[PDB]
């Protein structure tokens, strides 16, 4: 279906979008070619089936990450030290890039987009972050404020100026472009685990949570700055932590102990997955019905859990 | 006339982007041998098995290409030194594993990270790699000038960076390189792949890395900017950074994404390579005595030993040391006979070491020059240079000049000399025991009589050179005192070193001595003021001797004679380093000691920190006499 003959093994990133289709990346972290490709699956369930696919491009490095940009662009946060999005056409039947501007010096490790949908939020290994115009293709700002490789950027829900941080400096930035320093270190973490993931709440404007790299899962009253509530969910490195799109959103982490978990607002636990063989790499809950959550892995499988609520 | 290398991160392609960083002028290339995103696990039962190749093929690459090609890059997150004991033990694991493939790949080098002040889990795996098998691959550290957290932008609200002057924590980033070599005890596998940051530091901190072992540096496309044309630059100083380097040979190493349209990183080598043109070529001294560089070497000892025919030729090819020589008997001879007993009155001249006659013959036309009659005795006591001589009176001098094979202090002479004419001194002076020996000749040296050269002074300079630190380290040899080697001097052409202190004057010695009693031994006791923080690892020599007048010859530094390479310094080691705080003084205290056989320095340090004597007794060093 115009698209290349296999996909690679390691399955980086799934989201889903409002009408239900599956966003996938992958990469080739061994082997010949290290590269990577985007593909789009209306079809949830014939997800890791290259010929089953509704489109198909492919890259010319790995994607460390991605996100949705709208409803028919994808941005990318590609090994290369570039940031690129490739945009759907009408018949969302071919992915063709909009542009590919290389400003980061090392690895781009990830990207989200803002509430506005206008401009989004990149983190690279050489510890920048940079702020971009999706229109114009450039880069709005030039932040360095960590001193080690920048491992999360969320932006924050209805703020088209806020977003999160974490980095391998042990720091966690609250950020603000309307304030002169737009950067706020959280003082909790002062001996705590390095941070690994980050997720608003979706309700709550000053409501998040992180992911050390031992397990442990905390969410945090931002405006407060008081003590958080933790709960050790994992055994290795917290991957990434997503909220379930309910009115009482369910948290879900995944982790490198390739199991998958599901908290309450207590972050109690209600769901183990052991499916996965590999690494668990992204969560995204199907917004069609809201039990079920498709996770990926460099195990090269998607796997559709059935949440019970 | 530049070596570079093109740091990545990112390969799709072995072939095709080593092919790509070949076209654009790159000598070599970084690149990691693994994916830098794969993280693997070795314990933890669900993903120890993952399936698969661990990374690519090595025949992707012919073999002399990973041999002279490559340099590998371990993976960001090897993080051995970390809090986590499984990521301790994965990092270590896996550590193991890339080197372990760097090492079955035969990469001349390899590049591991320094970017905090914890290491020491780091060292040790990487000790152990080195302990495992005898090989020569290099291992470049990443270490930045400027720490990362030192460089971060003031753009956090309640952690604002420190606007205050932290002398020792400005230089923070070596502390990190000076504990990890030490933990790995001078590995000559480990050396400084410097990063070079967008904003330089303070001087210090730069003159920090003087005499430290850097084979790499790392510039960042960042630093660069762009001329009115459109075009990567380097400002004033940064480039004066960069012609230090280029006294260094360092490769030159270009990292980062280009940020320039008209693209192409040979502009950013065009620059670079552009630079080497510009710096000046050569230095006069530089050119000749290429290859010398920081090369250890026994001093000569002409008395106890017979120079080789080779030696006496290099020291004939430096023409401005003769002239002082001539001039100096020039000036001397218009002193001692006036213009009316010009033709009456022939002084005698004894050249005493005349070697091949280079000194016979510069005698020879400074009296010609100065119109007065000389008779000119030939000294040498080395029989095979003593051949040349007779060659030489015979075709062409005639009875004019007179070769005398015997020691000086032997010879018996039949006339008494007018002036005395020696080349005894060596790198430190008197360490080819000219004293000693003008002394036993001073007998036919009449009450009047001149000798060239007058006095002349050694002078010492403590040095910090790791680089020459491993150099003598690495001297020892079976049968002998396993620490010998650093109770031994060696004349040397110091390059990567970094001087401490002004040199200061240490033994003098004064010809004709007269005296009523002649002691050639020796103490003095010196004191260094410093004013950086550093490590001691031995001590420089040089020396200025007066010919005659103002006529000089020098090799110390702040007063060394322009054009002359015919000296080289000599270098005085330390069992073990000091390390010196700003501000302290060195104290340093030398000995010349003799008996009736044979002539030696002895040497300690009495500053920070004392320091063994150093060949006490001569026990592991002597001058024959
Ligand atoms: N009585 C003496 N002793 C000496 C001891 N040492 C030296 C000395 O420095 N070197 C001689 C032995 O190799 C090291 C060094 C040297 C090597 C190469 C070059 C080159 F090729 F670059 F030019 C120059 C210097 C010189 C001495 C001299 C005299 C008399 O005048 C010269
Ligand atoms: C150009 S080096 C000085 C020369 O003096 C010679 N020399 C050193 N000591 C004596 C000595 N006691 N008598 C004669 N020649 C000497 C050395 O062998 C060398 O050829």
């Amino acid at each position: 279906p115009n698209a290349p003959a296999c996909m690679e093994r390691q399955l980086e990133a799934a989201r889903y979008r409002s009408d239900g289709a599956l966003l996938l990346g992958a990469s080739s972290l061994s082997g010949r070619c290290w590269a990577g490709s985007l593909w789009l699956f209306k079809d949830p369930c014939a997800a890791p089936n290259e010929g089953f696919c509704s489109a198909g491009v492919q890259t010319e490095a790995g994607v460390a990450d991605l996100t949705w940009v709208g409803e028919r662009g994808i941005l990318v946060a590609s090994d290369s030290g570039a940031v690129e999005l490739w945009e759907l056409d009408e018949n969302e039947t071919l992915i063709v890039s909009k542009f590919c501007k290389y400003e980061h010096d090392d690895i781009v490790s990830t990207v989200s987009v803002l509430s506005s949908g206008t401009q989004a939020v990149s983190g690279s290994k050489d510890i920048c972050i940079k702020v971009w115009d999706l229109a114009q293709q450039v880069v709005l700002s030039s932040y360095r404020a960590h001193a080690a490789q920048v491992t999360c950027v969320a932006a924050s829900p209805h703020k088209d100026s806020v977003f999160l941080s974490c980095s391998e400096d042990n720091r966690i930035l609250l950020w603000d472009t309307r304030c002169p320093k737009p950067a706020s270190q959280i003082g909790c973490s002062a001996p705590g685990y390095l941070p690994t993931s980050l997720a608003w709440h979706p309700q709550q404007s000053e409501v998040f949570v992180f992911g050390d790299e031992n397990g442990t899962v905390s969410l945090v009253d931002t405006k407060s700055t008081s003590c958080v509530l933790s709960s050790a969910v994992h055994s290795q490195c917290v991957t990434g932590l997503v909220f379930s799109p309910h009115s009482v959103p369910f948290l879900a982490s995944l982790s490198e102990d390739c199991s998958l978990a599901v908290l309450d607002s207590s972050l109690s636990e209600l769901f183990r997955s052991q499916a996965h063989r590999d690494f668990v790499r992204d969560a995204t809950w199907s917004p069609l019905n809201h039990s079920l959550l498709t996770t990926v892995g460099w195990d090269h499988q998607v796997v559709h859990h059935v949440v019970p609520t | 006339r530049v070596s570079s290398g093109r740091d990545l991160n990112c390969v799709p392609e072995i072939a095709d982007t080593l092919g790509a960083v070949a076209k654009q002028g790159f000598d070599f290339l970084c690149m990691p041998v693994f994916h830098p995103r794969f993280k693997r696990e070795f314990i933890q039962e669900p993903a120890k098995n993952r399936p698969g190749p661990q990374t690519r093929s090595d025949l992707l690459l012919s073999g002399r290409d990973w041999n002279t090609l490559i340099v590998g890059k371990l993976s960001p997150w090897i993080r051995p030194d970390s809090k986590v004991e499984k990521i301790r033990r994965n990092s270590e694991a896996a550590m193991l594993q890339e080197l372990n493939f760097g090492a079955y790949l035969g990469l001349p080098a390899f590049l591991l990270p320094l970017n905090q002040e914890d290491n020491t889990n780091l060292a040790r795996v990487l000790t152990n790699h080195i302990h495992t098998g005898h090989h020569s691959s290099m291992f470049w550290m990443r270490v930045p000038l400027v720490a990362p957290e030192d460089l971060r932008d003031d753009i956090i609200e309640n952690a604002p960076t420190t606007h205050t002057e932290e002398y020792s924590g400005e230089e923070k980033t070596w502390m990190w390189w000076h504990n990890f070599r030490t933990l790995c005890d001078y590995s000559k596998r480990i050396a400084v792949a410097l990063e070079i940051g967008a904003d330089l530091p303070s001087n210090h901190v730069i003159d920090r890395w003087l005499g430290e072992p850097i084979k790499a540096a790392i510039l960042p496309t960042s630093i660069f900017l762009t001329n009115k044309k459109g075009f990567p630059v380097l400002s004033k100083m940064h480039q004066r950074l960069i012609f230090r380097l280029l006294k260094l040979e360092v490769q030159f190493i270009i990292t980062g994404t280009n940020h320039h349209s008209e693209k192409e990183f040979c502009s950013y080598l065009q620059y670079l390579e552009y630079l080497s043109q510009n710096r000046p070529p050569p230095n006069a001294y530089e050119l000749f005595a290429k290859g010398y560089e920081d090369y250890l070497q026994s001093p000569l000892q002409p008395l106890m030993d017979n120079l080789e025919s080779q030696t006496y030729e290099v020291f004939e090819k430096d023409p401005i040391k003769y002239s002082q020589y001539q001039q100096a008997i020039y000036k001397c001879l218009l002193d001692r006979v006036p213009e009316e007993e010009k033709d009456t009155n022939v002084q005698v001249l004894m050249v005493l070491g005349a070697g091949r006659g280079p000194l016979v013959n510069a005698s020879l036309r400074a009296a010609k020059q100065a119109d007065r009659r000389i008779k000119l005795y030939a000294v040498e006591k080395n029989p095979n240079a003593v051949v040349t001589l007779e060659n030489w009176q015979f075709e062409e001098w005639g009875s004019q000049v007179t070769v005398v094979s015997s020691d000086m202090r032997e010879w018996v002479a039949p006339e008494k000399a007018d002036i005395i004419v020696s080349e005894l001194l060596g790198s430190f002076a008197d360490n080819e025991l000219s004293p000693e020996c003008l002394d036993g000749a001073q007998h036919f040296l009449k009450d009047d009589g001149v000798s060239i050269p007058g006095e002349y002074t050694s002078f010492l300079a403590p040095i910090s050179s790791s680089k020459l630190y491993n150099e003598v380290r690495a001297c020892r040899e079976k049968d002998r005192d396993p620490e010998a080697q650093f109770e031994m001097p060696y004349v040397v052409r110091l390059h990567n070193f970094h001087q401490l202190s002004a040199p200061q004057p240490c033994f003098t010695f004064s010809h004709p001595n007269r005296d009523p009693m002649i002691d050639n031994n020796r103490y003095c006791t010196l004191e260094f003021p410093v004013e950086v923080n550093t490590v001691l690892h031995g001590f420089a020599g040089y020396f200025e001797t007066v010919l005659y007048q103002d006529i000089t010859l020098s090799i110390r530094p702040e007063t060394h004679s322009p054009g002359m390479f015919s000296w080289f310094p000599i270098l005085f080691p330390i069992k073990q380093p000091i390390t010196v705080r700003e501000g302290q003084t060195i104290c340093v205290r030398f000995w010349r000691c003799s008996n009736s056989k044979k002539v030696w320095y002895e040497w300690a340090v009495t500053a920070p920190v004392c320091s063994a004597i150093h060949n006490p007794t001569g026990r592991s060093y002597t001058i024959g006499l």
